[PDB]
């Protein structure tokens, strides 16, 4: 401000919004998707 | 004397109040 | 007196504020007389 | 590809076709606006440089 | 001893150069400016004077150091005198004694010996006209030096000093009256003491006492001389009366006014981060979440570094209860980022509906909850972040089973899936039908908002607040 | 000195006849050092200590008349001695759960604003302490999920204590509310599932139930009709306050000018 | 809150009321606002002795609140009270409401010419003279002839 | 739709270069 009360107390990370929304969904992922075949 | 100008500082206050009528009504009727 | 000088400093005070307020105004119509006068030129120079 | 404007239907086992391609409001109107903002943000250079 | 004992003479005389003409050109100019014209105000010294003393906030202020003795107080301190253009000569005096200070053997006056120093503008016979100058001679000299916060016997000394700078006030609504114009120049001057009459305060406890001359300063103001006085007075309430209980809350309608007009712009963009706090607690989020977003992209211009971030931080806190957010990485700093790890993978929980994501990010972060006191959401946000993924679900998803939403979204039970859309439609999260047999939930999908009737009524306050930066701009154009 | 006081505290009141007599003692001292404003020397404050005491026992004694006036004018008193400006007092066991009958009484007015405020004065002592706030601010938690079940649950142990008053209402606030919640919007809910809520057997309040909603009372069934409900259209009227709009829209176009 | 000690309608009590109000009326002018509508009923009371100074608080949480003409209405309704308190800003302030209501009422009555005449309180041209011995004591000439022609009467 | 559209471009043909011709002559005044 500086005043007042404040005082006193690409890039890979703008990727980063969609690149963590994939570490807690679906990883990335290939392995997985890879066994897909097999299973059904 | 100080309420005495107290009723002389709105005379100008309200010529220079109307002068705001003055070029308002003046401009608009030369606009026109 | 008290009741008073600064009781009428205050009635003073809202003069010079209406007065400032119309001191603004004043101004906003020095310019304005000046957008009013440029135009009349204009309406001058239409008939030049 | 654009060659055949319809659609169909499954349950009952229609095509329907129809078309309402032009759009003469919109997109002359989003264009220059989406331009508008170039025009400012450009502008933006000679307003935070004339004051400070 | 050679080396170092050369270099001492050439920096005192850089303060005694710009330093130099920072009180005395800004003050002999605000002098003829605060004798007439006087319009506003302007006065253009006084938002000066903020490019100065936050300018000195940084460096020097008065000292540093520099490798003087700190005899910059005393000099500007003493002779004022004033009088007719021989007041030319007590600047020449000025002069004189920082020669002194390079050649004599140089000694502090400060401290102690300040006391008398603050009654010397009244006892010179007199001030003899601008209280601000001596506001300025009681600040600038004292205020700057609160920055060492030392804090042993000068705490008093500084008591002192808004004890001689209270009998300034003494002379701020006695005096003048008859088209003042300079309470609005200490108006600006008057609030930062009064910030620091907070700081002052906070190293050693609350005050109590100045809460009640708040309440003093804050009514005298209404309705005689007015401005950004009652602002500045308000900001020191929601302030205090925020972090301090309590019902300080409900105070700020009968203080509002708004107080028009807001002065100066980011000023009052942080006050409606300080009031959106207030309407955090408050659980309404329709105002709350504008109030912030407005005080982001109002609040100019940093840097630095952590104000402007640390305030950003806990101004997105209302987002988190909207239920509607992003990843907030794109708000963070390579300086704030250390300091909101604990609250990056907060929201990251909150983007997830797992029971033990939410869980273990409250135990493992708690010791930075503890210092935000933002524990109040926590409890509740569940039912939040319940909202987030029925609305993903909903809006991705014509019909939703409760079968089927249960396990995905963990509920383990039909009956709380029913108390949960049951109170969803109260609420007016979704329009999801539901037929009761076993049950099952067979939901439609919502239409009818299409172009036509609802963005043309949202037209109409959109054009209607373009109109008004018309006689913003209309406004703004007068005053040349 | 001064007193009888504590004598008739350890056996409380027979009836509001005594009651009425303990504020007639009470009223001496109001008419001495009043509340305020003494700032002390503390010891002048101990009988305030004392009358904390049986001030809290006045608001045992208001919440048992029901009187709504008499219990709020005890309370506040006791949360004035808690915001006095002295903040160093004798503490007593019922601080806790006194904060509570005011707090869960605020629950039962429905206020949502000065529910999170009555937190605010003391935030971590009502979290990893107070068992007597946490279990309301708990409660409140299943008023989200919603309770409904959850609140007989948390009802089986409770000290409480005095708070039977309190959540009784805070029940009729919910009875009223399973009729509002339940519909609009459903298509249809059967006998068996509204009456899992309503509990008792067959009770004259859902019989009352099916008379005042209106709404339907149908066989074995109930039904929104008619239809989901009134189905609003809203109005065609609108198309003429446009016009309206237009009329000061060109007006604001006019002061340009 | 002290508003639900006002429960009690003996006015004994409420003279320990307004002990209270009048000094932490400064932390608690927020607390006051739901209080105006009992302060309305303590004033309409013909029985209750402190309506005087009732009215008198009740001008101070309206001049807080910014009712200007309201906190008029009150002030000569405060009797006797309203004319003894000289002090600090609360005086002036009030007085100018009055003033100022008291010269467009005369300027007024002026071009009636004559007859009809509204009703004059005795409190509203009280001042006017009663607090004139002041030019009269202080002895100075430019307030004097000041007064007298802002009345026009 | 034609009169919010244009009106806010007009807007942003009045507000913009008035501010900019306004700060233009205003500040290298004085």
């Amino acid at each position: 401000m500086s005043e007042k009360k404040q005082p006193v107390d690409e890039d890979n990370w703008d990727d980063d919004n969609v690149e963590d929304d994939f570490s807690n969904q679906l990883r990335a992922e290939l392995e997985k998707h890879g066994y897909k075949m097999e299973t059904s | 004397d100080l309420y005495s100008r107290y009723k002389k500082l709105q005379q100008e206050l309200e010529f220079l109040e109307v002068q705001e009528e003055y070029i308002k009504d003046e401009q608009k009727n030369l606009k026109k | 007196l008290e009741e008073g000088k600064a009781g009428s400093g205050l009635r003073q005070y809202y003069l010079s504020k209406i007065e400032e307020l119309q001191l603004i105004v004043n101004d906003k119509s020095q310019n304005l007389r000046r957008l009013q006068a440029q135009r009349n030129e204009l309406n001058a120079k239409v008939r030049l | 590809d654009k060659k055949f404007h319809g659609i169909l239907d499954q349950g009952e086992g229609v095509l329907i076709i129809f078309d309402e391609p032009p759009v003469d409001k919109t997109y002359e109107a989003a264009l220059e606006t989406i331009q508008n903002m170039s025009k400012v943000v450009d502008s933006l250079y000679n307003k935070a440089k004339k004051l400070t | 001893p050679p080396g170092g004992g050369e270099q001492e003479p050439p920096p005192p005389p850089a303060p005694q150069d710009v330093e130099m003409k920072e009180e005395a050109a800004t003050g002999g100019g605000s002098t003829g400016e605060a004798d007439g014209k006087t319009a506003a105000a302007a006065a253009e010294h006084s938002q000066r004077e903020l490019d100065t003393v936050t300018l000195e906030d940084i460096k020097e202020h008065v000292k540093q150091l520099e490798k003087a003795v700190s005899g910059k107080e005393p000099r500007f301190v003493l002779r004022a005198l004033r009088m007719l253009p021989s007041t030319s000569r007590r600047l020449n005096h000025y002069v004189l004694y920082k020669a002194v200070q390079g050649f004599f053997t140089s000694n502090n006056a400060t401290r102690d010996f300040l006391l008398p120093f603050l009654e010397e503008p009244m006892d010179t016979e007199a001030d003899l006209q601008f209280r601000p100058r001596t506001g300025k001679a009681a600040s600038t000299p004292l205020l700057p030096e609160v920055e060492a916060y030392l804090q042993l016997l000068v705490v008093i000394f500084m008591m002192n000093s808004k004890r001689y700078k209270e009998a300034q006030k003494i002379s701020d609504d006695l005096m003048q009256k008859i088209s003042t114009q300079n309470r609005r120049a200490l108006d600006l001057v008057a609030a930062k003491c009064y910030y620091y009459h907070a700081r002052v305060y906070e190293f050693l406890d609350k005050l109590d006492v100045v809460r009640s001359f708040l309440h003093a300063r804050l009514r005298t103001a209404t309705l005689r001389h007015d401005a950004d006085g009652q602002a500045t007075l308000l900001n020191l309430l929601l302030r205090n009366y925020l972090h301090y209980s309590l019902y300080d809350q409900a105070e700020k309608l009968v203080s509002k006014s708004v107080f028009p007009e807001q002065a100066n712009n980011n000023e009052w963009a942080r006050y409606l981060y300080y009031t959106g706090r207030i309407k955090a607690i408050q659980l309404e989020y329709s105002e709350a979440r504008r109030t912030m977003t407005n005080a982001l992209r109002k609040a100019p211009q940093h840097t630095a570094v952590g104000f402007k971030q640390t305030v950003h931080k806990l101004l997105i806190v209302v987002e988190l209860l909207l239920g509607e957010i992003p990843d907030r990485l794109q708000f963070r700093q390579p300086s704030l980022k250390r300091s909101l790890m604990p609250y990056f993978l907060l929201t990251q929980a909150v983007r997830t509906g797992n029971l033990a994501k939410f869980n273990q990010v409250l135990d493992q972060f708690g010791e930075k909850f503890q210092a935000d006191g933002t524990y109040t959401l926590i409890i509740r946000l569940r039912h939040n972040v319940i909202k987030t993924g029925v609305r993903m679900i909903s809006l991705s998803y014509s019909r939703i089973s409760l079968a089927d939403i249960a396990q995905k979204l963990q509920l383990d039970s039909p009956e709380d899936a029913e108390f949960i859309v049951a109170k969803a439609i109260r609420d007016g999260v979704i329009e999801a039908s539901i037929n009761h047999e076993k049950g099952y939930v067979q939901s439609k999908e919502m239409i009818d908002i299409y172009s036509t009737r609802e963005p043309q009524l949202a037209f109409h306050q959109r054009i209607s607040f373009c109109l008004d930066i018309h006689n913003m701009s209309v406004k703004a154009m007068r005053f040349p | 000195m001064y007193e009888q006081l504590k004598g008739e505290w350890n056996r409380k009141s027979p009836n509001l006849s005594k009651c009425g007599e303990e504020l007639g003692r009470l009223k001496l001292v109001l008419l001495e050092l009043n509340f305020l404003p003494t700032t002390g020397t503390k010891l002048t404050k101990q009988q305030l200590i004392l009358a904390r005491d049986i001030l809290e026992i006045g608001a045992q004694w208001s919440i048992l008349r029901k009187d709504i006036p008499s219990f709020e004018r005890y309370m506040a008193q006791l949360k004035c001695y808690y915001f006095d400006y002295k903040e160093q007092l004798p503490e007593s066991a019922y601080m806790h759960q006194l904060l509570g009958l005011n707090l869960l009484f605020l629950l039962s007015q429905n206020r949502v604003a000065e529910f999170h405020t009555e937190l605010e004065r003391l935030p971590a002592k009502d979290i990893q302490t107070n068992v007597y706030i946490k279990h309301p601010v708990s409660l409140e938690q299943y008023l989200m999920e919603g309770s409904y079940n959850k609140v007989f649950l948390a009802k089986g142990n409770i000290p409480a204590e005095s708070y039977t008053f309190f959540i009784d209402i805070l029940l009729d606030t919910i009875r009223d509310e399973i009729a509002g919640c339940i519909e609009k919007a459903y298509e249809k809910i059967l006998f068996t599932e509204a009456t899992r809520i309503l509990f008792f057997n067959t009770p004259k309040k859902m019989t009352d139930y099916a008379k005042k909603r209106g709404w339907v009372l149908g066989p074995n069934n109930y039904y929104s009709f008619a239809s989901q409900q009134q189905k609003p259209e809203d109005t065609t009227i609108p198309s003429t306050e446009l016009a309206k709009q237009v009329i000061e829209y060109a007006r604001q176009l006019e002061m340009i000018v | 809150g002290i508003i639900s000690l006002l429960d009690e309608d003996e006015p004994q009590l409420k003279e320990f009321a307004l002990h209270k109000l009048n000094a932490v009326v400064n932390d608690f002018w927020a607390e006051i606002s739901e209080s105006v509508d009992k302060i309305e009923v303590l004033y309409e009371d013909e029985g209750f002795r402190s309506r005087q100074f009732a009215a008198l608080v009740a001008s101070k949480v309206f001049y807080h609140l910014g009712a200007f003409e309201e906190s008029l209405n009150y002030a000569l309704g405060a009797g006797d009270l309203f004319n003894v308190n000289d002090n600090s800003e609360y005086v002036e302030t009030i007085i100018a409401k009055c003033i100022d209501h008291y010269t467009k009422q005369c300027v007024e009555n002026a071009d009636l010419p004559e007859g009809e005449k509204k009703p004059i309180d005795q409190r509203l041209e009280g001042i006017v003279n009663k607090m004139f011995q002041r030019c009269l004591d202080d002895h100075k000439y430019k307030q004097a002839i000041g007064i007298a022609l802002e009345t026009r009467r | 739709y034609l009169a919010s559209l244009i009106r806010s471009v007009v807007a942003l043909h009045n507000l913009i270069n008035n501010k900019i011709a306004n700060r233009d002559a205003e500040k290298k005044e004085g």
